């Protein structure tokens, strides 16, 4: 994975160039928001469980998905599902901390859609649950961090389409 | 950087970063401007740093520039200085990242196999890095000199 710093280093390196003024502006921009990112990561971390619980309550509970025949039926599948949501939240936080979505492409999205399709995991419902976590999260980290987190929540959703 | 490393570590343990890890990123970002400043000073003096380090190198190791030496000839000497420039560049990358990984991943892995194939005495390359370390840190303040010096030392140790 690349973070916002190493991302700038790599593009400079491919051109064989020392850090530019433009490259330096990007570095400084990430440094300025560093504390914001750490404070959001801290809250999310402390509310991870409640964030997932509320998102599920709001998007999956009491529907055909949880009833016999639904993909969330049986305690094993219910847990597998909340396990995935815990994943999306933890990885979205990583990407927000790094200021780069590469960890998502490499460790999350690679082969995910195919796997879901293979198992019959509904992508539309999964996407709705992530969008619900998006909203629950904004409300904890505030509008600022909330929109940043939203970029990465959407990135994942886009990769499932 | 330490952001990537902390993330990779926390992920290996399927957990969120620890407060300790978070504090590390915290310091990392506040010292960002200092490090960027250090890197800028080195970038600006790039040409002068390579000329003087080059001169000091050929002074300590005339052989490489003499007949039968790997850098004998305007052109081979030029290419030798070109390599020194590649490394100064990597070092400024290292400084802004806060660690050696960029130096390591772009110019250290496989460095012994590459130079052995070209017949370049790697001990002389290290000497050239020692020279640059000297010219470069001389441009900095006591505090920054020590800080940037550590990146040079890493590289020197990886070639020895
Ligand atoms: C919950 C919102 C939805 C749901 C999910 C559900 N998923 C699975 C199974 C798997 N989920 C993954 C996803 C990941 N695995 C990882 O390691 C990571 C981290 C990058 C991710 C994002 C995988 C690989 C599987 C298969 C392997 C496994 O089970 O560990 C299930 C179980 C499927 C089954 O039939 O057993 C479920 C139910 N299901 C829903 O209905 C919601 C829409
Ligand atoms: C200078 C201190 C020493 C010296 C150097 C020297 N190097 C070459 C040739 C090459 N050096 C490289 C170097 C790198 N490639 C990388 O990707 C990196 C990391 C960023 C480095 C440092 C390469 C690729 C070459 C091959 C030529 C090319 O660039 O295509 C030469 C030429 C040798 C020859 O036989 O042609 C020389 C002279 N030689 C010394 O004696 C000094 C100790």
């Amino acid at each position: 994975m690349q973070d916002a710093i190493t991302s700038v280093i790599n593009s400079s390196d491919v051109q064989g160039k020392y850090l530019d003024a433009s490259a330096i502006q990007k570095l400084k921009a990430y440094f300025a928001t560093g504390e914001l990112r750490v404070r959001a990561a801290t809250t999310i971390s402390a509310n991870a469980a409640n964030i997932v619980k509320e998102a599920v309550a709001k998007s999956l509970l009491y529907s055909d998905v949880t009833r016999p025949g639904g993909n969330m039926y049986t305690t094993r599948r219910y847990a597998a599902c909340i396990r995935d949501l815990d994943y999306y939240l933890r990885y979205a936080t990583y990407a927000m901390l790094a200021g780069d979505p590469s960890i998502l492409d490499e460790r999350v999205l690679n082969g995910l859609k195919e796997t879901y399709n293979s198992l019959g995991v509904p992508i539309g419902a999964t996407v709705q649950a992530i969008q619900a976590m998006k909203e629950v999260t904004a409300g904890l980290v505030g509008g600022g961090a909330g929109k940043e987190m939203g970029i990465y929540f959407d990135y994942i959703c886009s990769g499932l389409s | 950087s330490i952001v990537t490393k902390s993330i990779v570590n926390a992920d290996a343990e399927a957990r969120y970063l620890s407060p300790g890890e978070l504090d590390r990123i915290k310091s990392f970002v506040t010292s960002g401007e200092r490090r960027v400043r250090i890197a800028e000073t080195m970038t600006g003096a790039r040409e002068r740093i390579i000329k003087q380090a080059g001169d000091q190198l050929f002074g300590k190791r005339p052989d490489v520039v003499s007949p039968g030496g790997n850098a004998y000839g305007a052109d081979m000497t030029a290419t030798c200085l070109r390599d020194l420039d590649y490394y100064l560049r990597l070092i400024t990358y290292g400084i802004v990242a806060g660690d050696v990984t960029p130096i390591e991943e772009i110019g250290v892995v496989g460095v012994r196999e590459m130079y052995k194939s070209l017949g370049t005495p790697i001990e002389a390359i290290a000497e050239g890095v020692r020279a640059m370390k000297s010219v470069a840190t001389s441009l900095l303040s006591g505090a920054d000199a020590a800080e940037a010096g550590s990146y040079f030392d890493y590289l020197i140790g990886a070639m020895s």
